[PDB]
């Protein structure tokens, strides 16, 4: 009914569209480094 | 203007005739072509329904 978009369908065979899985969880993957940025050092130096 | 030619012999020959019928019959999906699976172009797409 979505896809003939008439909500009336006569006899026959159709092709309909994609709207039944849909994601509910989400996957983070990231490498695990921890050093800190040295933005202290590069932003405010002593004489630019 | 008398003079006129006649067979005597004949034969019988066998000749094929290759003729295409029908072709391949193709479906097209438009959410799945145009949007990669994404939500946020399935909700643009609407206007272009
Ligand atoms: C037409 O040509 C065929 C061959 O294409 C001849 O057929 C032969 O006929 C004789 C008797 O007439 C048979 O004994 C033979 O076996 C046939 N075949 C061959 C390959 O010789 C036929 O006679 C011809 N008709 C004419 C000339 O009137
Ligand atoms: C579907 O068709 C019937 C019969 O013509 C009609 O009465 C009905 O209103 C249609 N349904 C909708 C939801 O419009």
């Amino acid at each position: 009914k979505c896809t003939t978009k008439s909500f009336n369908v006569s006899k026959g065979i159709y092709q309909t569209s994609n709207f039944r899985v849909s994601p509910v969880t989400e996957v983070v993957r990231f490498p695990n480094i921890t050093n800190l940025c040295p933005f202290d050092k590069v932003f405010n130096a002593t004489r630019f | 203007n008398n003079s006129i030619a006649i067979p005597t012999n004949f034969s019988i020959s066998v000749t094929t005739e290759v003729m295409p019928v029908s072709m391949a019959k193709t479906s097209v999906d438009c959410t799945m072509y145009i949007c990669g699976d994404s939500l946020e172009c399935s909700n643009l797409l609407l206007q272009y329904g």
